[PDB]
């Protein structure tokens, strides 16, 4: 979790959210994921409760109830690799993927 | 144009002249020396490319290439990177990485 974008790995948990302007991406209370001033939804509203959203090795954005069961998948998929879902400022969600390249300020030049 | 996000450089946009990515404790620097900079890190990064040129700007194209080019489109450095033709993004992340992530596979709606 970080601001705008959800790595793949990454959970963003309920009340969790991704904020790019007059944009949000909330994990909502009733398992649905409502993309604010985005005009779009998971629309799985009560289809569960203590729910979480995920994004695969494979760019796949998956949620799962508080008990373990997939929801909605966005049914995407590209190769084994990493994945950036992002809040475009256009009001957008968009996955993205795999890296293709990488800047280490840790390692040394 | 795309509007700008601190953090994030999708295909399309154009950093220069110390314009810059700003992520928690970290700024990655398109600097007015021509040189490419991430500020931060256990040691950083540049691209050395310092005085190499002049009014260099960066730009990550849809190809996936971020390319460094001064104000006569000279190439100064490229991420060397090509791949799939689409959309691509440079995300700033907070835990240091800069990372080119793409092309675009799924979406909430489309752009235009
Ligand atoms: O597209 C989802 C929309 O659903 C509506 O019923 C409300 O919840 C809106 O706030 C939301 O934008
Ligand atoms: O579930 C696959 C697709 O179905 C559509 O109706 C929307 O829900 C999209 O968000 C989703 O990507
Ligand atoms: O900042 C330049 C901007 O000019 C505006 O009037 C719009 O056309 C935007 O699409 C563009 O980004
Ligand atoms: O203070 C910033 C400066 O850092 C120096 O070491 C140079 O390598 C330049 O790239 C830069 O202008
Ligand atoms: O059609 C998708 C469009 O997405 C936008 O953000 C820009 O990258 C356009 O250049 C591209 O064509």
């Amino acid at each position: 979790l970080g601001t705008n974008y959800l790595l793949s790995g990454q959970t963003l948990d309920r009340e969790g959210h991704l904020k790019n302007g007059d944009f949000d991406l909330v994990m909502q209370d009733d398992c649905n994921l409502v993309l604010y001033n985005g005009n779009w939804q998971s629309n799985t509203a009560n289809k569960g409760r203590d729910c979480k959203l995920t994004l695969t090795d494979y760019g796949e954005l998956v949620i799962k109830n508080g008990d373990g069961s997939t929801v909605w998948r966005s049914r995407a998929q590209s190769v084994k690799g990493n994945y950036a879902a992002v809040v475009h400022p256009d009001g957008r969600l968009v996955v993205f993927g795999p890296s293709v390249f990488k800047i280490d300020p840790w390692v040394p030049g | 144009n795309i509007p700008f996000t601190n953090n994030l450089l999708f295909s399309g946009q154009v950093l220069y002249g110390d314009g810059r990515l700003t992520a928690k404790s970290h700024q990655l620097v398109m600097q007015g020396d021509c040189n490419l900079v991430l500020y931060g890190g256990k040691y950083g990064w540049q691209s050395n490319t310092h005085g190499n040129g002049e009014h260099c700007f960066l730009r990550l194209n849809h190809k996936g290439e971020l390319i460094i080019k001064d104000d006569d489109f000279k190439t100064i450095w490229s991420s060397s990177s090509s791949s799939k033709h689409g959309d691509y993004v440079l995300i700033l992340r907070d835990d240091g990485f800069a990372v080119i992530y793409g092309p675009a596979i799924w979406e909430t709606s489309p752009q235009a």
